[PDB]
């Protein structure tokens, strides 16, 4: 019976297998490097 | 009461075969996706 109400705190969803989390990517450079390479080549 | 304990034990065993199933499906979709991302690397052949 979860009624996750606290005016002083917020409860964490404490069911996350911490061992298999916090490693997505973004890596803009994954492709920008290629764009820029071509540009340098240009 | 023993049957209840059996029942719970076996239910946990049933989960195992089904964890194997979930991981089989979850891992597999990612495997396909990052086979698809090999073309990021073929598009790195492009760098070549």
């Amino acid at each position: 019976k979860i009624l996750p109400l606290s005016k002083t705190s917020y409860n964490q969803f404490t069911n996350y297998n911490v061992f298999n989390v916090a490693h997505q990517e973004t890596e803009a450079e994954a492709k920008l490097e290629e764009s820029k390479h071509k540009i340098r080549q240009m | 009461q023993s049957l209840t304990d059996q029942i719970l034990s076996v239910e946990q065993r049933y989960k195992e075969k089904q964890e194997n199933l979930i991981r089989s499906e979850q891992i597999r979709r990612e495997e396909v996706i990052y086979n698809a991302e090999q073309k990021l690397s073929r598009q790195m052949k492009l760098e070549e």
